[PDB]
């Protein structure tokens, strides 16, 4: 009956156990796992830098940034022989570049 | 850039296609005890073109 | 018995010039736990890929590689647009004299017609939308020419001619202010 008048409104959101996403796509879509944007040749026949930025609420304590990339881990293994076994690696874009 | 996907099967042809044909018709047969076909990666590949 | 990794090329957004060339680290396929079998097919699949970019790089139109970063209007992608019609004459106009006739006679007039937009007699004035600038651009390229031209080199031999055909190109800090003038170097 007599509540207190000149209140204001708060919001707010929790999502646990999320890890947003950004996909890697033109329309944000899920038109395949290799994506749409995956595939151009102006990405893959010229490299490019790379400049992002995260403007975070702050807190009390050192905090991390569990940032992810996502890349396609994949591997071929041949048998060929008798007690014979070996692997070839590869992860793109992303890969651990050693061997030339 | 093109034969680097297609030996690892980042595209290129499904699973149905750069096996044996024999080995094809081996893990069709046996699918419902021991299953093998989970063993091929497929590939999945978006259009880039007119979407 | 290894081929080489070619060497790809660095597009400055900014300014349109190259700025230099690594090599192409990050699609490496790593080899390392291979035996004599797997190896022989990572290194197939490798000449495979260089192959493709020695196909490529024949073409390369080899008066761009000779003025490299220094590219004038006539070896630029230009934006489309006609030639210059000069414009009509606004007395001309459909209503322009005849509004200084018929109010004189008297009339107050209030009111008018849409135009070709709604909102050489008429290819002249139409010929205004589409009409190209007085001087074409110079000193840049869109990422359609720098893609179509310039792929992915390949270096067979590193390192291993004479000083004049060094590769002065590939460093990222390369101005064209030097003594030796560029040509078409893989």
């Amino acid at each position: 009956r007599n509540a207190v008048p000149n209140q204001v409104t708060e919001r707010k959101f929790l999502v646990d156990r999320y890890l947003w996403q950004i996909p890697f796509s033109s329309n944000f879509l899920n038109m395949g796992t290799l994506t749409d944007l995956g595939q151009n040749v102006m990405y893959a026949n010229s490299s490019h830098s790379l400049n992002m930025q995260f403007t975070v609420d702050p807190m009390t304590e050192p905090t991390y940034l569990m940032l992810l990339f996502g890349v396609f881990d994949q591997v071929v293994i041949n048998q060929p022989t008798r007690s014979g076994i070996s692997v070839a690696y590869l992860r793109l874009p992303f890969a651990s570049g050693s061997a030339a | 850039m093109e034969p680097q996907r297609e030996f690892f099967h980042i595209a290129g042809r499904s699973a149905k296609e750069y096996l044996s044909e024999n080995l094809v018709q081996f893990i069709q047969a046996t699918q419902n005890y021991f299953n093998i076909g989970e063993k091929f990666r497929d590939p999945y590949v978006a259009p880039s073109a007119g979407v | 018995d290894a081929p080489v990794t070619p060497y790809i090329w660095q597009y400055q957004p900014q300014t349109g010039k190259a700025a230099g060339a690594r090599q192409n680290y990050g699609a490496v396929i790593n080899w390392l736990s291979a035996d004599n079998n797997m190896f022989h097919r990572v290194q197939t699949v490798n000449r495979a890929r260089n192959l493709i970019d020695e196909i490529r790089e024949e073409t390369v139109r080899p008066d761009l590689a000779a003025s490299f970063n220094d590219w004038t209007y006539d070896q630029l992608t230009q934006p489309p647009g006609t030639a210059y019609l000069p414009a009509p004459d606004p007395l001309t106009g459909p209503t322009t004299i005849r509004d200084k006739v018929l109010s004189a006679e008297g009339e107050q007039l209030a009111g008018s017609r849409p135009s070709v937009l709604h909102g050489a007699p008429s290819s002249k004035v139409l010929s205004l939308l589409s009409e190209a600038p007085r001087i074409p651009r110079t000193e840049g390229m869109t990422p359609y020419q720098f893609a179509n031209s310039f792929p992915p080199v390949v270096y067979e031999d590193p390192f291993s001619q004479n000083l004049a055909v060094f590769p002065k190109e590939f460093s990222p800090l390369f101005e064209p202010e030097n003594q030796v003038l560029a040509s078409s170097l893989a």
